């Protein structure tokens, strides 16, 4: 029912690791501050980005056993997870709370940022589905750890092995639900829900990038092997 | 091959 020494180790030791991220007081201040033209906007993703990988596989290398795990599925978890994750993140920055008209203007530099507009309503409708459930840090920093350690990944060889790394973090994670809302019995399923609204993201990603309103997609060589660019 | 993903992971 409640959490166990050993959950409440995993758990601060998630928190700190997950920590190391940026700002998002930081990353909604500059989009709020002024307006950027659609060229500006691609070059601030393409940083903001490439950015985001680093510091996933830092945190993805201090996940407990990760190390553990054969060297192929090492990189085949990686690939797979690294734009959910940053979606994910997007969705966590998106839905912190802000001064009155502040995050309708927020929506509004995201809706004229140069993407795409067959990209935009999928985009907030998933950001809105993750603002429903009120998640706290912990939740995100979990969620973000259960979507990297995903064994129904592609080209995943020893999917057990990845299985038995992702269930302590699914375990804690129904705890914490049951305790930040003990109201809402269907949270956890929700949160699980939210994943596979995640995964439809990982399909037009490539075109994300490649139909962004600028005349050259210039990408930098890490990026272009995480996104497929 | 993911040669930077693969030296990000092992140094
Ligand atoms: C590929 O298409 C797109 C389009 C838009 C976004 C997007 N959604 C955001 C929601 C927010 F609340 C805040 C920023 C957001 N972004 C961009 C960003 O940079 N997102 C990082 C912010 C840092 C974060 C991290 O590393 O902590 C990691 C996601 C900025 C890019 C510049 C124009 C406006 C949108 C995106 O995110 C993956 N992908």
């Amino acid at each position: 029912m409640e959490l166990t020494p050993d959950q409440q180790t995993l758990l601060h030791f998630i928190m700190d690791s997950y920590n190391k991220q940026r700002m998002p007081q930081e990353i909604t201040n500059k989009i709020l501050k002024e307006a950027f033209s659609a060229e500006e906007n691609f070059l601030i993703l393409t940083e903001m980005a490439t950015n985001h990988v680093q510091v996933l596989v830092e945190f993805t290398k201090k996940l407990p056993g990760f190390q553990t795990l054969d060297h192929e599925d090492q990189i085949a978890l990686l690939k797979g997870s690294a734009v959910e994750a940053m979606f994910l993140r997007s969705a966590e920055i998106f839905n912190k709370k802000l001064p009155s008209g502040h995050s309708d203007l927020l929506e509004a530099r995201i809706r004229n940022s140069g993407i795409s507009d067959e990209y935009i309503t999928p985009m907030f409708s998933f950001y809105k589905s993750i603002g429903e459930l009120k998640m706290t840090q912990e939740e995100y920093a979990l969620l973000t750890a259960i979507v990297i350690l995903s064994p129904d990944r592609q080209y995943i060889k020893d999917r057990e092995a990845v299985e038995k790394l992702q269930e302590p973090l699914l375990d804690v994670l129904q705890k914490l639900c049951k305790i930040h809302q003990p109201e809402n019995p269907q949270h956890f399923a929700c949160l699980l829900g939210r994943l596979t609204e995640l995964r439809t993201f990982n399909h037009h990603h490539a075109e994300m990038l490649m139909s962004w309103r600028v005349n050259d997609h210039k990408f930098t060589p890490l990026l272009c092997e995480i996104w497929d660019v | 091959d993911h040669q930077l993903l693969r030296y990000l992971l092992d140094k």
